[PDB]
């Protein structure tokens, strides 16, 4: 029995063991993007853009490898992932519990990952080398003059500076950055603290037994003796009725399908809108469920044995 | 890769002995504007700089002023100094400063490998709670009785009759025990499987907040003056660093810049032109990777002497090669196809697999 | 506009004497480069995710 | 000494039975070209034509 119960107890922290690992395996698995090309090398994360603009445009007339696929992909994705407006898709990222990826101006982009809640963030380089420029009519007189003093602000570090006000510095976030550092990266103390939890308890659960063994001790359950044979034949009798009770509860399981269905081993039965339910006495339940499993016979109808095996055991037990 | 000497180019003539990114926009450029070419090396093997004293300027920019050429196709980077000498049409390539550090390697075993899977703050506990047992199986069984009882609880800790109270205590015990050596087995195992080894972080800021990682610049260049000019938070601390740091973080060419990089064992990192880097990375050995986004804006375009004919056509001429994909198209053929390293690739390598003895060695100290 | 062959927005407002000169994230494009003049450009982007 | 040397063991089986259990999922991260996709999206194995 010893031996036996070793045995058994071995494969069980052995499978404990195992399982946990696959759960730690794939978890370290997780790859998060970082680049164009993983939004085509997957499917899982769906992604798109603007319904209208350079953006989508763009895809469509690109004869590159990877902005071909990317577009192939959203031409015919379904639902549809392009989005009326910008609002939209940002609305749609922060919606889909990073299920949807959206496409737009780095610009843009990198002004709405330091706004409120702080939820976004842009991965990756941009796709493209675009630029914004003071325009002027052709054939101006501060045509040259404007373009100079763009070039002069640029290596005073003036535009860089201007943008650094109203993006980073304006914010603010200013502080959804700082926790976005990704620091941590292990495992955790979350799951062991249960099991010390359940330790300081078993522990407490002993200081307990110690004093109460002690007032035993001091004591020294005759009593019980003449009683408590009494006591333990009810307690039996209440268990095997209860037990026989357990096995006809007209609702072994449920088997939800919005009607609602409930059945036990004996019948099998349904509640219709608005209240009304039915049933289908039949008496436990071996059918036509090519089951076997790969033996011959004796299920369904086997837990039907076991437990009328139980009732005449306890019978006998009871009475004897 | 800009533009180079084609292998065979001794048995070459004329534009066929050379090959690069520059070379191919040459021709497109000549397409859409209409013209033949003669593609000629400049003289002093320099861009565009002015000589303060005689004030004059050579290079490219130099051949320019002086009519030895008719135009410029190179990395020309467009600055206001030249913009008022010359024409520069829209930038072909934006690009900027960035940070280059040795391979993403990796390789330590320090007893703290084994700390590790099992985090500091859990052997902590674990021990908090080891001692909190021997105290409690303490209490179940003068000065000196206490003292012997204490080191044959903390034999009985040291881990490996039916009193109820301490008995249901051992077992409890052990049932803790076992989850937590099964859960450092499990996660143990999933390091063995995947075992991905990250790295510092991209952001000049990074640098900034950090010494142990020496870093600097080209002791001559746009890069270094632009740090000592610059009036930003973070590169100011940085150029405040590499103008007293000893030794000399500073290079002399960029070749021994990436030699030093390669030979700190990440201990060292280099300032360069982001065109340069992405480039170096894709090269032998590949150990070598640009982190974070550019410092600065920068770009470079085509130079043509100023009010000249070709101005307006080729300025539309990049234009319009832009948006064709044209231009995006021939940096990664010259870059990336062109390359010899791979990054998604040896991340999209699946296979490895061999024990070693630094981790057991931590466990044998 | 295709049809009307009209520029619309500040691009619109420039060719047709409106303004005087457009200060904005204006993208540098081709089609606008043939109308009107860009001073070189103010900031770099692109396409992001 | 029995204490230190039991958790010492402890940590080597351990480890033993970790990085056995790699060498068998990584036995089976391996796969062998089915299509010519395969070829394309790897590089180790070389291929050419006449
Ligand atoms: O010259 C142009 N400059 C633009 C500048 C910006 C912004 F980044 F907001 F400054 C944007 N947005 C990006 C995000 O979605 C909301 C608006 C669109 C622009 N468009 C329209 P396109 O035809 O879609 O390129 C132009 O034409
Ligand atoms: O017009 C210019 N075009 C340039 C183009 C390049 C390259 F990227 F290699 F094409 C470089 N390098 C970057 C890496 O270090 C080695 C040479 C320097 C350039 N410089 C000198 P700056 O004064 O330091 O900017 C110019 O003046």
């Amino acid at each position: 029995v010893g031996g036996v119960w070793w045995f058994f107890t071995l494969i069980i922290i052995s499978s404990y063991t195992a399982n946990l690992a696959a759960f730690l395996t794939v978890e370290r698995m997780v790859s998060p993007i970082e680049s164009a090309e993983d939004l085509s090398k997957q499917t899982e994360i769906a992604y798109g853009t603007l319904d209208s603009g350079s953006t989508k445009e763009f895809f469509r007339r690109s004869k590159i490898a990877v902005f071909d696929k990317m577009w192939t992909y959203m031409r015919s994705a379904e639902p549809s992932v392009f989005v009326r407006t910008t609002a939209e898709g940002v609305a749609r990222v922060r919606k889909s519990k990073g299920k949807y990826a959206y496409l737009l101006e780095s610009t843009m982009n990198e002004y709405i990952e330091q706004r409120k809640p702080c939820d976004t963030m842009k991965v990756g380089g941009n796709l493209d080398s675009k630029g914004y420029g003071i325009a002027t009519p052709k054939g101006s007189s501060l045509g040259t003059p404007v373009n100079l003093a763009v070039l002069k602000l640029s290596e005073q570090g003036l535009l860089d500076k201007l943008k650094n006000k109203w993006w980073y510095d304006k914010g603010e976030c200013g502080a959804k950055d700082s926790g976005s550092k990704e620091k941590t990266s292990a495992l955790s103390l979350s799951n062991v603290a249960g099991v010390f939890y359940i330790l300081v308890g078993g522990l407490g659960l002993a200081m307990l037994v110690a004093l109460i063994e002690f007032c035993y001790k001091s004591r020294a359950g005759l009593f019980d003796r003449g009683v408590q044979m009494l006591l333990t034949t009810v307690g039996a009798f209440a268990a095997f009725s209860l037990m026989t009770i357990a096995v006809g509860t007209d609702y072994w399981l449920y088997s939800r399908g919005v009607v609602m269905t409930h059945s036990g081993l004996w019948r099998t039965c349904c509640l219709e809108g608005n209240f009304k339910g039915l049933c289908k006495q039949i008496d436990h339940f071996p059918e036509d469920a090519d089951y076997e499993a790969d033996t011959a016979e004796y299920f369904l109808r086997a837990v039907r044995a076991s437990s009328i095996f139980p009732i005449l055991s306890v019978i006998l037990l009871f009475m004897g | 890769p800009y533009v180079m000497m084609k292998k065979n180019h001794e048995m070459l003539e004329g534009n066929e002995r050379y090959e690069g990114y520059c070379v191919d926009l040459a021709a497109e450029i000549a397409k859409h504007c209409g013209f033949k070419y003669k593609l000629t090396i400049v003289g002093d093997g320099k861009y565009g700089a002015r000589d303060a004293d005689t004030k004059i300027w050579n290079g490219m920019v130099g051949e320019l002023v002086y009519g030895k050429a008719d135009i410029a196709i190179a990395p020309l980077t467009i600055t206001l100094v030249r913009e008022e000498v010359i024409d520069f049409s829209k930038p072909f390539m934006s690009l900027g400063i960035s940070i280059m550090i040795k391979k993403p390697q990796k390789s330590k075993p320090g007893v703290f490998s084994f700390l590790d899977p099992l985090a500091y703050e859990i052997w902590m506990c674990i021990v908090f709670a080891y001692i909190g047992v021997s105290v409690v199986l303490f209490l179940v069984s003068t000065n000196e009785f206490g003292i012997f009882n204490s080191l044959w609880f903390s034999l009985g800790a040291f881990m490996q009759p039916r009193s109820l109270s301490g008995r249901i205590v051992g077992g409890v015990w052990w049932f803790f025990t076992l989850i937590i050596i099964s859960s450092y087995t499990a996660n143990l195992a999933a390091f063995l499987t995947v075992e991905r080894m990250v790295s510092p972080i991209e952001s000049a800021e990074d640098l900034s907040k950090q010494t142990e990682i020496a870093y600097g610049t080209l002791d001559s260049g746009s890069t270094k003056e632009f740090f000592r000019r610059s009036k930003i938070a973070v590169f100011d601390k940085m150029w405040t660093y590499m103008r007293s740091a000893e030794p000399s973080v500073f290079v002399r060419t960029t070749a021994e810049g990436v030699a030093r990089v390669r030979k700190s064992k990440g201990k060292y990192a280099y300032l360069l032109e982001s065109t340069m880097n992405e480039y170096i990375e894709q090269r032998k050995p590949c150990d070598t990777m640009k982190v974070g986004g550019n410092l600065d804006s920068k770009g470079y375009g085509i130079a043509t002497p100023k009010g000249s004919s070709l101005g307006t056509p080729v300025n539309l001429a990049v234009l319009k090669l832009s948006e064709q994909g044209l231009l995006d198209k021939l940096k990664n053929k010259w870059w990336y196809d062109k390359g010899e390293c791979g990054a998604k690739d040896s991340g999209s390598k699946e296979k490895t697999s061999a024990l070693s003895l630094s981790n057991v060695a931590g466990v044998f100290y």
